[PDB]
């Protein structure tokens, strides 16, 4: 419970919040 | 022992074939809508009572149909397990559930798993067994069979728009092969010694001066129902190896059958429908491969054993903690392959207490996709996304483009097999990732070590992958893993049905075509050697690091 | 769309699977098989002694010790149905098996110095009635010399209770325990 | 290899895409935020952090920057400048200066005024030689201009004032005379900035191939990603955790990065593939979709046409004696300059050979070409033997009284439906015959389109040529289909058209016209006899100009995909085989009885990421020279080319990783840097 242990989590889920929004798209 | 071994699985294919080459001519009637030559108009009485017109329907209008009975199927159960104390036949006073733990069985049921978190014989009261696990069973088997049903029609069919009527599949699969061929078992299980009555909880007083009390309940009609539709949760606790459900060895070597009986016989209706029966025969093949090694591993794992066993001056090392005398060595070993690579859920032999490569063979055939002759419906379309990937990297790496069965296979049709097969091991990657950065998860662990990691990793590994075996070491009875579970049972099922309606939306208004220089033969052993180079591949690069921190460290420790 | 054909199709798969299947097994069960879909039990004359497939608990001298059982409340307890879920890199069932070889040391003194596998471990269902004979006939020599009994006999009275499996491989050699101990016990008289 | 103008003019491009803009792609921006943040990680370790090895972490943090400046160094070379979309087309219209009156009576003040002033109804002089500066009307004059802008012609089209036929475009020349236009249009809406903004803008379509492979460039990240970041959750709750420093780069080194440069690696291939076939490509997706075109398009003038449109075999005449006549054709072409005067001094040297006939010894008043008349001429005796078209000619012969015989017209029922474009040349008031000029064809032109219809291709032939011209030559060139007298917008319909059928298109052609359709092509093949704004807007171009040479492209083409699917088997089985050499190994902080997991004998789980990403980054490099020196094919069946190229590169891509690293972490060791 701290910036160096939950920011990295938040983190991870952005980028599935960018691969799957690249794999839904040809971009 | 060895020859042991090797007849063993011998004698299990070849039954396995003998039964299943009837019953997949048997599923090829019900695929191109053609009723059976028992019953034919005598279905038409019940359309025409149930208003159910024989109208086509494309895959959106399919895929609500599925999903629209399994939300439904969900809350009468939902409200059984609730208001339990309500419903009659209960022989004690038994309380309902905790909502968490309601909430964990009621996805647990309909979502072809059962995750039991529990014990049915101290909590359940014969009537959510009997009204909301029996009849549910049976849903989800048929709810399977549905989908794959309006897979294969997906590539059969030559530039249509349509994938069948739903709710005549449901009642021609139910009332002609899932309640039937299950009539039959049930009857068998009761001649070697089951249990089928409604009675109370008959004590007994014993040869020595203690006693104990003895449970009872309609077991027998239910237990043929799991192993057929690969289901897994039992009435008890030792949810294959209480002997009021498996009695006899006998009566194991008919449930090693059962879960195989149906998911065997779709590989065999798969090739019929096609044409030619060695798309099929490759299928099949494909994944006797994969059986038969991770078979031989388990058997030669426990041969080994404990070697701490036989250093405290016992008589071998064989491994017979967590294990039935009752049954084999050899026997459970097959058995917790058998039941974890068809995502059944059964287990004749608690696979917390095994050796450590005894436990990482099991572990590993959920994490793969459920694949390797999976679980009804659900491993022949788990496979069928992994064919797609094969087929799809092949006609990469030639240059054409990809085609299978006939039909070309496009952009759209390919970003969601990568889509379903990026969810199942996805979540077991977030759901342990979940549970293991937490206190509420990590406080339900049983061992220290290496191993009790995997006691985390096994359960949402038979979560997202819809097993159901448990290693029943984790107390999962906190409403923190009742969440988690429920949630990680939701998605990695119904996020993978819902793709495949997609996928199999899309391949019907395509058409087939003549053979090229891009269409490879699809079957034969020199594409087989493709695909299992790839479903195990994927299991392979998202599992290694979460294998080694587990049983690996165990045996190497 | 969601009305009569997508709900009263719901309505009777729950009529006939949870209506017809389970009583047509119930009627269909007590027609043909009574004493076993009731319970398979061991009644003498209404003293009801537990049935042919679980197993109560024995630590008699002058009986038959089953496999170890580890359930909840108690050994065999059949409110619990559970397993000892001890791993093998576990310390602490190297403490609870090293519990049970001394155990049957003390309790077997002319035995064999090895002990077989079965009669230390636990069970998995934690209700195992059943022991391979070999398990059976080590531990003859304790009994034979409690209940003052020839070893020819015994071992004819093992082997009249010794189901084998159809086929070699399908499962082990198994020897009943609470039939094998309630006739040892009507052998006294 | 290519020369360093063209070379160090697109690092510049290099560098302005490490900002957010490299989002579209999609395994090296991940590459990117590793490198992003290892710095974050390293210079906060030299001023104050718990791990202490900077000299480690900083060679970490270089090479990944090094491998990003490289793999967009390499797609920079090899996408292109493939939508260099207009600047020669863009460029007339800021050099477009024009001078116009400040009276609409022709006769007034005039000044050169830039083309920002020109509004819409603006009185604006166009005296002979330059060009239209923008649309509208011509309300004073008459003169013949060129439309060679808007349909791509080198024939002279008449423009005058008070009539139907009035209608200027801005763009095109003027020839003969001064007209006085007026604006109907605003700026912006001028038929420039109509074709400016539609090939600006205009997209290409990736080929499926190329889109295939880009999932599983995502495919496996999203595997690679789960399996690297959720090792810190367990092996945490296992005794101690593994660092940051590890687990970025533990996350950066196994993402496909190898297969993350094939699409340059194929792209700079056939890039130095194409020179050999004596064509300048700009575009590495231009090369690989020429494996796979079936609709083709042509212009039937430039490129089917020489710039002639011009031929006989001699003169057709009625009742009218060849020698005197077909000299006056020399005649009626002494003074003029253009080719088509040109062709008519060749006809003169066929069969007559009277030659001998200086400029000026002949002493004949040089008539120009007018457009009250519309006909040019010359006065060498009495008669006034003057040369022009049909119709112009008509009001000539009706101005001296006589009628010319309807046999003439006959000529012209057969001229014209031969193809030709017609001319009559009269002595006097006295029709002589009617010279036929029609186009000629390249060279040996059908049998390349006999070669291109059996490789499943379709042939449809495009221009705003007349249909009875068009349609001999569409029999003269062996093509399927043809559409004629089509503006440049019913060009792009048409390639949406076949773009709508998923269906991959080549558009061959060489005015500004087929700038519009050479820009949503997909093998868009310019000319050398095009201008200089076709040859900017084409995606590529032949060096010998000869438009029936896609053959030669496709041949190159089908050896790229050949090539291309080689490279795939080792890089798909690189990667896989790199995630078994660096997971391993980098376990050995979290249990120490992982240590029988290290396979290769490496060092630490330190030693190996940096041989990983040093591994991942000279495999950018290597690919490379493995698209050129060293490339393999051999055509094959669909079974066997699958396990020809399984054991050859397939078997290589397992090796690779395990040799590599082996390798680099002994010169690693051997020298001994960490
Ligand atoms: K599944």
């Amino acid at each position: 419970m701290s910036a160096g242990v939950i920011t990295g989590v938040l983190l991870v889920f952005l980028l599935l919040g960018y691969l799957v929004y690249a794999l839904i798209n040809a971009e | 022992m060895a020859a042991q071994g090797f007849l063993l699985i011998a004698t299990f294919l070849l039954v396995l074939m003998v039964l299943a080459r009837p019953l997949g001519s048997g599923l090829a009637r019900l695929i191109n809508d053609i009723p059976l030559p028992g019953t034919t108009g005598v279905e038409r009485v019940l359309f025409r009572a149930l208003g159910v017109s024989d109208r086509e329907m494309n895959w959106k209008q399919y895929l609500c149909a599925i999903l629209g009975l399994n939300m439904l199927g969900l809350a009468v159960l939902f409200f059984m397990l609730l208001g339990q104390h309500y419903l009659p036949l209960n022989p004690q006073q038994l309380p309902g559930l905790s909502w968490d733990l309601a909430l964990n069985t009621a996805v647990s049921f309909v979502t072809n798993t059962n995750w039991q978190s529990y014990s049915g014989e101290t909590t359940l009261s014969y009537f959510s067994q009997m009204a909301g696990l029996t009849v549910q069973n049976f849903l989800s088997a048929a709810s399977g069979i549905a989908v794959i049903f309006a897979l294969i029609r997906a590539f059969t069919r030559q530039s249509m728009s349509t994938l069948g009527n739903a709710w005549v599949d449901l009642l021609r699969i139910t009332l002609w092969v899932l309640v039937p061929v299950a009539l039959l078992i049930a009857l068998f299980f009761i001649q070697q010694g089951a249990l089928q009555n409604f009675l109370p909880y008959q004590a007994v007083n014993t040869v020595e001066g203690a006693q104990q009390l003895l449970p009872m309940g309609p077991v027998a009609s239910q237990e043929a129902i799991k192993m057929l539709g690969t289901n897994g949760g039992g009435f008890f606790n030792a949810n294959s190896s209480h002997p009021f459900e498996n009695p006899t060895a006998l009566t194991n070597f008919v449930q090693m059958l059962a879960i195989f009986l149906i998911p065997t016989a779709l590989c065999f209706a798969f090739g019929e429908v096609m044409g030619d029966r060695r798309q099929g025969r490759m299928l099949l093949w494909a994944m006797s491969v994969i059986f038969v090694i991770c078979v031989g591993v388990v058997m030669w794992a426990e041969v080994q054993g404990n070697p701490h066993l036989l250093a405290l001056g016992t008589d071998s090392s064989i491994n017979m903690e967590g294990k039935e005398s009752r049954f084999g060595v050899l026997v459970s070993s097959l058995f917790a392959v058998v039941t974890t690579a068809a995502s059944c859920g059964a287990v004749i032999a608690m696979h917390d207490s095994f050796t450590a490569l005894g436990g990482m063979v099991p572990m590993w055939l959920m994490q793969i996709g459920e694949v390797v002759f999976g679980g009804v419906g659900s491993g022949l379309y788990g496979m069928m996304l992994f064919v797609l990937l094969a087929v799809f990297i092949a006609g990469l790496m030639i240059g054409r483009t990809p085609e299978y069965l006939g039909k070309k296979i496009d952009v759209r049709e390919m970003k969601l097999t990568a889509l379903a097969i990026l969810v199942t091991p996805t979540l077991v990657l977030m759901g342990a990732a979940l549970a293991m950065m937490t206190d509420a998860g990590r406080s339900a662990m049983l061992n220290p070590g290496p191993h009790g990691f995997s006691e985390v990793l096994y359960a949402v590994s038979s979560a997202a992958n819809n097993n159901g075996s448990a290693f029943a070491g984790l107390s999962a009875n906190s409403p923190f893993w009742n969440c988690l579970l429920a949630f990680c049972m939701f998605v990695g099922r119904f996020g993978v049905i819902i793709p495949v309606m997609a996928i199999a939306g899309s391949l019907v208004s395509k058409k087939s075509q003549a053979a090229s220089s891009g269409t490879l033969p699809t079957h034969g052993p020199l594409f087989v050697g493709l695909l299992i180079g790839t479903v195990l591949l994927v299991g392979a690069l998202t599992f290694i690091p979460a294998l080694a921190l587990g049983p690996v460290a165990e045996y190497l420790s | 769309s969601g009305l009569r054909p997508a709900l009263s199709t719901f309505i009777f798969l729950l009529l006939i699977t949870g209506g017809v299947y389970p009583l047509l097994t119930t009627v269909l069960g007590q027609w043909w098989f009574p004493w076993q879909a009731n319970g398979s039990l061991i009644r003498e004359g209404d003293t009801v002694r537990g049935s042919a497939l679980i197993g109560q608990n024995f630590t008699g001298n002058g009986y038959f010790h089953g496999r170890p059982s580890a359930t909840a409340e108690m050994p065999y307890n059949p409110q619990a149905s559970g397993g000892s879920n001890l791993a093998v890199s576990n310390p602490e069932l190297d403490k609870l098996i090293a519990a049970r070889v001394a155990a049957l040391r003390a309790a077997n003194p002319d035995a064999s110095a090895s002990v077989p596998v079965e009669l230390v471990t636990a069970s998995a269902s934690g209700l195992d009635n059943n022991i391979t004979p070999q398990a059976a006939a080590w531990q003859i020599p304790r009994v034979a010399k409690a209940r003052n009994l020839s070893v020819e006999q015994l071992t004819q009275l093992i082997a009249k209770y010794s189901q084998q499996p159809l086929v070699k491989y399908i499962g082990q050699p198994v020897v009943n325990i609470v039939e094998l101990n309630l006739a040892l016990d009507k052998l006294d008289e | 290899f290519e020369p360093t103008l063209v070379v160090q003019a697109l690092k510049e491009a290099v560098k302005k895409l490490n900002p957010q803009a490299q989002w579209r792609n999609p395994v090296m921006f991940i590459v990117w935020i590793g490198s992003l943040l290892t710095t974050c990680i390293s210079i906060a370790m030299a001023s104050g952090a718990m791990p202490g090895n900077a000299l480690f972490s900083a060679a970490i943090s270089g090479w990944l920057w090094i491998t990003v400046l490289f793999a967009n160094f390499a797609e920079a070379l090899a996408e292109g400048r493939s939508k260099a979309q207009a600047n020669s087309l863009k460029g007339v219209k800021k050099t477009a200066f024009a001078r116009k009156l400040r009276e609409p009576k022709y006769g007034a003040a005039a000044d050169k005024v830039p083309a920002d002033q020109l509004r819409k109804g603006d009185i604006v002089l166009v005296e002979a030689g330059d060009i239209i500066p923008c649309d509208g009307e011509v309300i004073e004059g008459g003169a013949s201009v060129d439309e060679s802008a808007i349909t791509g012609e080198s024939a002279p089209v008449i423009r005058e004032s008070g009539g139907d036929f009035a209608s200027v475009t801005g763009g095109t020349r003027i020839l003969s005379d001064w007209l006085v236009i007026e604006c109907s249009v605003n700026p912006g809406e001028t038929f420039l900035d109509r074709m400016i903004a539609m090939v600006e803008g205009a997209q290409r379509r990736k080929t499926p191939n190329e889109i295939a492979l880009t999932i599983l460039l995502i495919a496996l990240t999203i595997v690679f990603l789960l399996a690297t970041a959720t090792l810190w959750p367990f092996s945490a709750w296992g005794g101690n955790a593994v660092s940051v420093t590890v687990l970025v780069a533990l996350l950066v080194c196994l993402i496909p990065t190898t297969i993350g440069g094939l699409l340059s690696a194929i792209g700079v291939a056939g890039m130095s593939r194409m020179l050999g076939a004596n064509v300048i490509a700009t575009s590495g997706r231009a090369v690989e979709a020429a494996g796979d075109v079936d609709v083709l398009l042509l212009d039937k003038t430039g490129t089917i046409t020489l710039g002639n449109r011009q031929a006989s075999e001699f003169i057709p005449a009625q009742g009218v004696d060849e020698k005197t006549l077909a000299d006056a054709a020399q005649l009626a072409s002494l003074a003029d300059e253009t080719p088509e005067g040109r062709s008519i001094v060749i006809l003169a040297k066929q069969r007559f050979n009277l030659r001998e006939r200086d400029v000026q010894s002949l002493h004949a008043t040089f008539v120009p070409f007018t457009a009250q008349s519309r006909m040019s001429g010359i006065n060498i005796d009495n008669r006034m033997i003057r040369k022009g078209s049909v119709d112009a000619i008509r009001r000539h012969v009706e101005a001296n009284g006589g009628h010319f015989p309807t046999d003439v017209d006959q000529k012209v029922d057969q001229v014209a439906r031969q193809g030709a474009t017609p001319l009559v040349v009269v002595e006097g008031s006295r029709v002589l015959g009617v010279i036929a000029l029609k186009d000629i064809v390249k060279g040996g032109i059908k049998e390349r389109f006999a070669q291109l219809r059996k490789m499943g291709i379709k042939t449809v032939m495009i221009t705003g040529d007349n249909r009875l011209t068009a349609a001999a030559i569409a029999a003269e060139a062996g093509v399927d289909d043809f559409l004629a007298e089509a503006t440049p917008e019913a060009k792009l319909a048409l390639i949406r058209q076949y773009q709508a059928e998923g269906r991959l298109v080549a558009m061959t052609g060489d005015g500004t016209n087929d700038a519009p359709a050479l820009a949503q092509a997909d093998v868009a093949v310019a000319m050398n006899s095009g201008t200089q704004a076709a040859k900017e807007a084409g995606n590529m171009v032949d060096l010998d100009s000869n438009p029936t040479k896609l053959i030669e492209v496709v041949h190159i083409g089908k050896q790229m995909l050949m090539t291309r699917g080689s490279l795939t088997t080792f890089s798909i089985a690189n990667d896989v085989a790199k995630y078994f050499a660096i997971i391993p190994a980098a376990f050995a902080a979290t249990y120490p009885q992982l240590n029988a997991l290290n396979i290769m004998c490496l060092h630490s789980p330190d030693s190996a990421i940096l041989s990983a990403v040093i591994f991942n980054a000279l495999i950018i490099v290597f690919l490379i020279p493995l698209a050129l020196k060293g490339v393999s094919y051999k055509p094959l069946t669909a079974s066997a080319m699958l396990r020809r190229n399984l054991w050859i590169y397939g078997l290589g891509g397992l090796l690779v990783p395990f040799i590599g690293i082996k390798v680099i972490d002994l010169l690693l060791t051997v020298c001994g840097l960490v």
